[PDB]
């Protein structure tokens, strides 16, 4: 097989333009438009957009020669995912009325895919990412619809499982990919992205809560848990390292451990000390996973999945205080995990198709595959 | 449409090339690692060479209980991409 | 349409379809709209067998596409290490430049193909060749962040061609097809390696008769003499290649050629014990009394190596049995020095003088007693060697044996009646020699016998 | 490996150019 990348001058433009034309046609046929707090409602969605673009594009840009692709592909995936998620959430919760709240929900749905893509960035091209975006948005919408139909929950309120869904979907897709690093300036850019994610994660911890009191309590808990998690992660990076130094890449992923741990139950926490305890437990679990998971591909995605599972478990624990309820919650969690694994397997099987012109395994984590650089021999 | 009439092993030429000419000119004595030439005759003319080439495979067996794990049996196709 | 099918088969690796199309009459040098022929398409997809088959079909190796890229350029850009090796072995120019000045080394360096970079650098690729924009493989490797390529390019520098020429490799492996393709490309069969040897020298070394005959038919020099004077006939005689010796003599090899040490092929055959080669050379007119810079004749070489049958053959061809070197060493002296009692017996049975004198008056008996060679001593004493013979310094064999401490030789000499009362020019006795070297046992036996 | 014979140094070692030269005349004078 030729290690030189195949020409995508006819596959990628045709695919992207066809997707955009289909999106425009569907918006024309199925979408319709529509006060005092318009700016206040827009600010939450703006924070979600800022996270999804900046933090999730630069957080994976820590690679030595794959930061361009990480950032630009994250932007492209967000732009496609919001547009497709608007239509999918309109279809599965019913025409589609487009509001700021629907834009916020589609932004969360795209954030799920952006989190999943971190396990597969550096090993796929743009068309495979488009396929992953479409399939993952459809699978998350189907999971939310099934949960709403079975457990009598709300379709928009089933978006709380997006941490665990994104993590397991990303791991499952990365498992199916063919088997195959850092620099200072890309690490600083990833630190900027991680800082933005850490600062604005309280917004993503309460976009679905309606009452102001629950949102305020959730933001308090997320803020304190995130502070505790940052302290614990920066402290314990030296413990879980053979060189006895602090790993910047580990910090980039473990800054968010407390926010992930308290994400599903930030409104149920009645006092900030419990949130701080949860953040400390999240940080210690992150240290343990960083020290143990590589022994038994993406370590950060694996510890993110472990943190999401821990957050679900502590939600189960906290829900009892505030038999059949535990069974319903565990069944919902198991259904989410099974659907995420099945959809990840399907997406990985579709991503191995030869028609996508995937990069060679020896050309992984390189921007030279997808980007033009001067003084290069082109073609044969 | 691909019947086999006979198979000429060309014992004399191969034995002279494989330095076994003093053994016999009728039986085929060949040495390992060196090519030997045989001629395969068909009862009927072959219309298309490539499909018929894809339809034929050769098997060499030695011993009373040939097997692939014992390296006493080997099945190989007739093609130019084979491992010489 | 048939040419299109042939190109598609070349691209897809279907060698049978390509061979069928070539048999039907499809032009071998056909190409698509981009100028890529079957060789280019095969090199892009890593089909080594297709490349070999097309090269065997007299395809033009140095064909360039519309971008100026050869097959080697495409193979280096695609990262096909095996195809790059095969193309280089068949004579691809590693320093060829494209329209914009790109080289195969540049294409391998820009795509982080470290193995291809290593192979091209070992095969003579010049990293100092720049494109039309002034960029170098080192510069483009630095630009793209290929750290291993940069490190290897810096470390290698200008080490140059460390590999043999492709014709030498073909002659080593007796590859007649590769050699035929190389000679079709480069008509000269006498290409020189860094050591100075032609591929005919390699063919004679390994007795690769087929490639040697091919080179001799294409116009190779059968008597090509490098600075060291080692002809292919010399190598064939030294290596024991009888059939190669016969082939070289049939093609017109000179038999009296001397190396820088004045070694004839007869000397090389005799020092290694090749009786058949020596007989063939002597039947073709090899001088049997040729002497090297040290005065050694072929019989000296045969006696040095304990080559008994070679000594017999040389003596059968009227060799001087008492030929002397610059040190006046007869072949009997050489046999005594090396301890070859069989060679000494053969020489003595045919009339070699047992009491021949060297420069310092040493007899073969003296040298046999010096080197603790008891069997040679017994054979010489049987054949009339003087047990009381003296050197120019008056040294008896007992003197030398006592000084060297060889107790069994001293015991045998004293049992055969040698007198320990003999004296040197310094009047010293064998007891003096034993006492001056601390040989307690030899001195004790000398005291017990007659001292 | 199995390809060292394609290089100049290994081929030079294999050809054994020292075997085509007269090494020396062994005298080994007994005088101390």
């Amino acid at each position: 097989s030729s290690k030189y990348p195949r020409s995508v001058r006819r596959c990628l433009p045709l695919w992207a333009l066809t997707l955009e034309a289909a999106l425009i046609l569907l918006f024309y046929f199925f979408t319709h438009y529509d006060q005092k707090g318009l700016v206040a409602s827009y600010q939450v969605g703006q924070d979600l957009t800022v996270m999804a673009a900046l933090g999730l594009g630069f957080l994976t840009s820590n690679f030595r020669r794959h930061s361009w692709s990480s950032v630009a592909f994250n932007l492209f995936m967000l732009a496609l995912g919001v547009q497709w998620a608007i239509l999918l959430d309109g279809f599965l919760s019913q025409k589609v009325v487009i509001t700021l709240f629907s834009i916020r929900l589609a932004t969360m749905s795209a954030m799920s895919v952006l989190i999943s893509a971190g396990a597969v960035l550096g090993k796929v091209n743009l068309a495979q990412l488009v396929v992953m975006v479409l399939v993952e948005v459809t699978a998350l919408g189907t999971l939310r619809m099934v949960i709403s139909n079975i457990f009598n929950t709300d379709y928009h309120m089933n978006l709380r499982h997006f941490y665990v869904f994104a993590a397991y979907f990303g791991l499952t897709v990365a498992w199916c990919l063919p088997k195959p690093q850092r620099a200072t300036i890309p690490s600083l850019s990833a630190m900027l992205g991680a800082l933005f994610l850490w600062m604005f994660w309280p917004s993503v911890n309460s976009p679905l809560l309606r009452s102001p009191i629950q949102r305020k309590n959730a933001m308090f808990n997320t803020y304190y848990a995130l502070a505790v998690s940052v302290v614990t992660a920066i402290s314990g990076s030296s413990l879980a390292h053979p060189q006895r130094k602090i790993s910047m890449t580990y910090v980039h992923s473990a800054v968010l451990a407390g926010g992930v741990a308290v994400g599903t139950s930030c409104h149920l926490i009645p006092s900030p000390w419990l949130a701080m305890v949860l953040g400390l437990v999240a940080g210690l679990i992150s240290i343990g996973g960083a020290k143990c998971l590589p022994v038994c591909i993406s370590v950060m995605h694996s510890i993110f999945s472990l943190l999401g599972l821990l957050g679900e478990i502590t939600y189960i624990v906290l829900l009892v205080l505030h038999g059949f309820q535990v069974l319903l919650s565990i069944g919902e969690l198991s259904l989410a995990i099974v659907i995420a694994l099945t959809s990840g397997l399907l997406t990985g099987l579709l991503l191995n198709l030869k028609i996508w012109k995937a990069p060679h395994v020896a050309k992984y984590f390189d921007d030279q595959v997808f980007w033009k650089f001067p003084h290069l021999a082109v073609g044969f | 449409a691909l019947g086999i009439k006979s198979c000429d092993f060309q014992a004399a030429r191969n034995n002279e090339e494989h330095h076994t000419k003093a053994l016999s000119s009728r039986r085929l004595f060949v040495r390992r690692g060196q090519p030997f030439t045989i001629i395969l005759y068909f009862r009927a003319p072959v219309r298309a060479f490539l499909p018929a080439l894809k339809k034929v495979a050769l098997t060499a067996q030695t011993g009373e209980q040939p097997s692939k794990i014992n390296r006493t049996q080997a099945t190989f196709p007739i093609s130019s991409l084979g491992d010489r | 349409d048939a040419a299109t099918s042939f190109l598609r088969a070349a691209r897809s690796g279907n060698l049978d379809k390509a061979l069928d199309h070539l048999r039907n009459g499809v032009d071998i040098n056909t190409c698509n709209q981009n100028g890529l022929n079957g060789l280019h398409l095969a090199s892009k997809e890593g089909h080594v067998k297709m490349v070999v088959e097309l090269l065997h079909k007299e395809i033009i190796l140095e064909t360039t596409t519309k971008k100026g890229n050869t097959a080697l350029h495409i193979a280096a850009l695609a990262g096909q290490d095996e195809v790059v090796r095969e193309l280089v072995n068949y004579g691809a120019n590693v320093n060829a430049q494209s329209q914009k000045g790109f080289t195969p080394l540049y294409m391998a360096a820009q795509e982080n193909h470290l193995e291809v970079v290593k192979f091209l650098l070992e095969n003579g690729a010049n990293q100092n060749v720049a494109t039309e924009d002034g960029f170098t493989p080192l510069a483009v490797a630095l630009q793209q962040g290929h750290e291993n390529v940069v490190a290897h390019l810096i470390n290698y520098g200008t080490k140059g061609k460390v590999r043999l020429p492709a014709l030498h490799i073909a002659a080593r492996n007796d590859d007649t097809r590769t050699a035929a393709v190389l000679l079709q490309n480069d008509p000269n069969p006498d290409v020189l390696s860094k050591t100075g040897f032609t591929p005919l020298h390699i063919a004679a070394h390994y007795e690769n008769l087929n490639v040697a005959q091919l080179l001799l038919n294409r116009g190779a020099s059968v008597n090509f003499t490098p600075q060291n004077g080692i002809t292919p006939l010399h190598i064939a005689s030294r290596r024991g290649n009888v059939i190669m010796v016969r082939l070289l003599l049939d093609r017109g090899a000179q038999i009296e050629t001397k190396t820088k040490d004045e070694l004839t092929p007869l000397h090389c055959a005799a020092r290694n014990g090749h009786v058949r080669i020596s007989e063939i050379l002597l039947d073709h007119g090899a001088p049997i009394q040729a002497k090297t810079k040290n005065g050694l004749s072929p019989i000296h070489m045969a006696a040095q190596g304990d080559h008994l049958d070679c000594v017999r053959l040389l003596l059968q061809y009227d060799a001087e049995i008492d030929d002397i070197t610059l040190d006046h060493l007869t072949p009997l002296h050489v046999a005594a020095h090396c301890g070859h009692h069989r060679v000494a017996k053969v020489l003595l049975d045919k009339g070699a003088k047992p009491n021949s004198r060297a420069l310092n008056g040493f007899t073969p008996l003296h040298i046999a007693c010096k080197k603790n060679h008891v069997r040679v001593m017994e054979l010489l004493l049987k054949t009339g060697a003087s047990i009381d013979a003296v050197t120019e310094s008056g040294l008896t064999p007992l003197h030398v044996a006592s000084f060297m401490g060889h107790l069994p030789i001293v015991k045998n000499l004293l049992q055969r009646g040698a007198s320990p009362n003999v004296s040197n020019v310094k009047v010293e006795t064998p007891l003096h020699m034993a006492a001056r070297a601390g040989h307690t046992e030899v001195a004790k036996y000398l005291l017990q016998n007659k001292a | 490996e199995e390809l060292q014979d394609d290089y100049e140094d290994m081929m030079e070692e294999n050809l054994e150019q020292e075997e085509y030269e007269d090494p020396d005349i062994p005298e080994s004078q007994m005088e101390e």
